[PDB]
RNA sequence: GCAAGACUAAAACUCAAAUGAAUUGACGGGGGCCCGCACAAGCGGUGGAGCAUGUGGUUUAAUUCGAUGCAACGCGAAGAACCUUACCUGGCCUUGACAUACUAGAAACUUUUCAGAGAUGGAUUGGUGCCUUCGGGAACCUAGAUACAGGUGCUGCAUGGCUGUCGUCAGCUCGUGUCGUGAGAUGUUGGGUUAAGUCCCGCAACGAGCGCAACCCUUUUCCUUACUUGCCAGCAUUUCGGAUGGGAACUUUAAGGAUACUGCCAGUGACAAACUGGAGGAAGGCGGGGACGACGUCAAGUCAUCAUGGCCCUUACGGCCAGGGCUACACACGUGCUACAAUGGUCGGUACAAAGGGUUGCUACACAGCGAUGUGAUGCUAAUCUCAAAAAGCCGAUCGUAGUCCGGAUUGGAGUCUGCAACUCGACUCCAUGAAGUCGGAAUCGCUAGUAAUCGCGGAUCAGAAUGCCGCGGUGAAUACGUUCCCG
């Protein structure tokens, strides 16, 4: 990938991070039912009014040595060509050649 | 046609694994990628320490890290001050305390790695490629290896058309799974571009399975 | 195993969890004190209840 | 094959009447796997012949299918024991599949006894390999 | 010479060859031999219909790029509403979103807003921290400067690495000695046998390696260890629920072992290698399946995973943002799903699996709703709780061959959930609608046994989004006379 991509990716789960209390406030007082529907309509308006890149939904998992985008594989977190050349060196625990 | 890792092919026949440590899923990832750093690292800094194997175990709340190596007084320092910057380096990467362990390779020449590195290092200074094969495979077959193949592939010479030219003495049977047979490729960086050599050393058939490794 | 197009051309890996489970009844005063000095070995993580 | 014979696959007797030609013709009915679909229609068959006329449901269908069997291929061949039986049951099959009644089961046990006295698709299919046969 | 023509017989000009014999390959509509779902014998499909998906073309501001006979076309992509995104329109930045080297100042950070589509820009709070030989330093931020960064821009015909294909084809080589002026040959050929250059015989050859087989995983029989969260044969109590005392037998779980070796008998082979039949045994001659792919070939594929020689851009071919596109639609092709019904559709009742997933998660149970779901609540970090209903099956009723009580496309109207946001462009639910389709030309594809056919279940990717892909079990066939031709 290039490197503003991966700079991207990067300031993405900065700003998810920095945003991620505050959202999950606004959204149990959405969801309480004790509160005012006035109340609940402010919570939806801010949540609304809340940054995009604090969204979890725009994060893109990306290998964690080259930052492809396509077969991720979330137990090892690495694409699918490092994933092999490492398996096939030896240098993850456990993982061997399938044949049954 | 393309042929199996023989280190992958036996990682549970007759070889082990370079780590040694269990995860849940949840930490699986974080582990295998300060791992996975932690070897680039120590790649790049003991570039001249003639360092082949390294081995990283986390026993408990902790790590480990085996370097067997053909000069462990360099890799030591002079003394001992090295080892404790590699081990605050290792442990600021990895999060943990550390601890190195040294491991000294005796036979150079039995050591796929150590060999690919040797002939990289010619090529890299224009030493003629059929020479520093010949000179590798000599060399290994004296030092008591039962085979080995040599093999290097791209512009060899500087010619503008690559190609790739190997020399086997002894036995190599890559076909038996219990056979020992350490592999190893290196890349050699010249003005014309990147010349590729794999090696393959063939130490003799492995008795007993992994029960007499002992897994 | 190709970096560009071949769908049959693939690696089939698979990892194992083995598990084991050990009871000790009627534990002495040493057999607490012999467990917590025991090693631990890498590559097995040992969950001890009470 | 090529070169070797490959070993006649023995089928077990069926587990009511042990008659491997009961068993092979529910195999020549059955699809796609429903083994007790075919059973149902075969048995059925062989009930209910038996009550419209007292014979043995073994022995009636085994006369009948002597009475189906061809003997002749097509260049003149005969053609062997087991391709007679083959043959047979597929005529029988196809033949039954297109008279018109409520069940499978019915058409089959119809077309048995039309067969048994001499009308039927498939003993017409029989006199078409005579004929053909007798054309060389 | 009647003629057709015969005989004698040049030069100009032009090329760097033209030839003979023999050697190694390749090919032959030359000859011998052998194998393979190659044919033959069978059972199901495709090509016809509707829909899903990929490609070509066309269209467009853009419809991003790559893959192109077999060996591209449900391929990279294990999952495009924003993001991804690489493309287009418009708005912005310039040593830069990111690194090293230099010079100065600030802890870093944090609150409230305002303008704007956002990127951005401006006002406005608190905090001003950690070490200290303490004169300053550690991060971290801002300002200046220039070497530079950056580039999914070009070259896979400069390359590494990785992969496909012939092809799981049985071949491919080397040393000493002999023969030949020589390239070369011999060995490796010759007779049987095998799934195999597998093995046994002969021979100017005598000796070795990589290939084949075996070693590795899984399944079938048994034994030992182990007795919980799993099991319940015998005893006892029971709300008849292994529920409870209890038991270690059995099932199972999973580590280690045993067994199969032509071992025994009969017949043949050649008096060898081998081959056919029989007993015992769970299993008999390779029991079944997986992984493993020789020397090489195609300037095969990939500079868009990554690395890398060379070329090119540098207020732009770099970087940030909002909206659009990758989802277009007179058409053509490939791969699929669902059907055309009675061996079936619908309704009522009632059985039997395996494997895998679950703490930002799976959810017992209750209530509300026709339903998708919502609320409350419970157990579970799991042989403990849960996804979970297996479905085809069996019993009963009904439909009676009709474009139908078949089929389920399309469209109208209401909703639910994920998500900042379902217009372009999501999945699912309810009511209404009810298209083509009556078994599909030439041609062509898969499959030799727990296989084909048919039925359901799970997972990777993943907020949501599978008819694809990778796995799991249930029911369970037909036919192989043979090598005459089709192909390799
Ligand atoms: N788009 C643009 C892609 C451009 C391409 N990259 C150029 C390229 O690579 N040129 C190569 C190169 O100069 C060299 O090859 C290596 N390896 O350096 C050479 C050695 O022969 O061959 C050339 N290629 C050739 N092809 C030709 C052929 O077949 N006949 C005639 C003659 O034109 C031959 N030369």
């Amino acid at each position: 990938a290039k490197k503003g991509m991966i700079n991207r990716e990067l300031k993405r789960e900065k700003t998810v991070a920095k945003y991620a209390a505050k959202r999950a406030e606004l959204k149990a007082t959405i969801a309480n039912v004790n509160a005012s529907d006035e109340e609940r309509f402010e919570a939806m308006l801010k949540l609304q009014a809340l940054p995009r890149n604090a969204s979890p939904v725009r994060l893109r998992n990306r290998c964690g040595l080259t930052g492809r985008p396509h077969g991720y594989f979330r137990k090892f977190g690495l694409s699918r060509n490092k994933l092999r050349d490492t398996v096939m060196q030896g240098d993850v625990p456990g993982v061997v050649k399938a044949s049954w | 046609g393309q042929k199996v890792h023989p280190i992958g092919i036996r990682l549970g026949v007759v070889k082990r694994h370079n780590a040694n440590w269990y995860a849940n899923p949840k930490q699986y990832a974080e582990y295998l990628l300060k791992d996975l750093q932690v070897r680039e690292f120590l790649t790049k800094k003991l570039k001249n320490a003639m360092v082949s194997n390294i081995l990283i175990e986390r026993p408990s709340g902790a790590a480990k890290v085996t370097i067997s190596t053909a000069r462990p007084g360099i890799v030591i320092g002079k003394k001992g001050e090295d080892i404790e910057k590699l081990q605050r380096e290792l442990t600021n990467i990895m999060g943990v305390p550390a601890q190195v362990s040294i491991n000294e390779i005796d036979r150079p020449d039995l050591d796929a790695r150590l060999v690919a590195e040797a002939i990289a290092s010619q090529l890299e200074k224009r030493v003629m490629f059929r020479r520093a094969m010949k000179r590798a495979v000599q060399n290994t077959m004296r030092a008591g290896a039962k085979g080995i193949k040599v093999e290097v592939s791209g512009r060899l010479g500087g010619a503008e058309i690559a190609r790739t030219e190997w020399y086997r003495e002894g036995r190599v049977p890559l076909h038996t799974l219990r056979a020992d047979i350490d592999y190893a490729t290196m890349r050699a960086e010249t003005t014309y571009g990147t010349i590729g050599v794999k090696v393959w050393i063939f130490r003799g058939e492995i008795l007993g399975g992994m029960k007499q490794v002992m897994n | 195993t190709s970096p560009h197009v071949n769908k049959d051309a693939r690696d089939q890996y698979e990892i194992r969890t083995y598990k084991r489970l050990i009871d000790i009844v009627q534990p002495t005063d040493k057999t607490v004190d012999a467990l917590m000095k025991l090693d631990l070995a890498a590559g097995v993580d040992v969950q001890i209840a009470l | 094959p090529r070169r070797r014979v490959v070993a006649a696959r023995e089928i077990l007797p069926d587990p009511k009447f042990s008659s491997q030609t009961i068993a092979k013709f529910m195999n020549h009915v059955m699809q796609d796997g429903k083994k007790s679909i075919a059973e149902s229609i075969v048995y059925g068959a062989l009930e209910r012949v038996q009550e419209k006329n007292k014979v043995d449901p073994v022995e009636f269908f085994e006369t009948t299918l002597e009475k189906v069997r061809p003997m002749v291929e097509v260049v003149p061949m005969e053609v062997r024991p087991s391709r007679r039986t083959a043959l047979a049951m597929r005529w029988l099959v196809d033949a039954a599949a297109k008279r018109s009644e409520k069940t499978m089961a019915l058409r089959l046990a119809g077309e048995l006894l039309d067969a048994a006295e001499g009308k039927g698709a498939a003993i017409k299919k029989r006199e078409d390999v005579h004929r053909m046969a007798e054309a060389n």
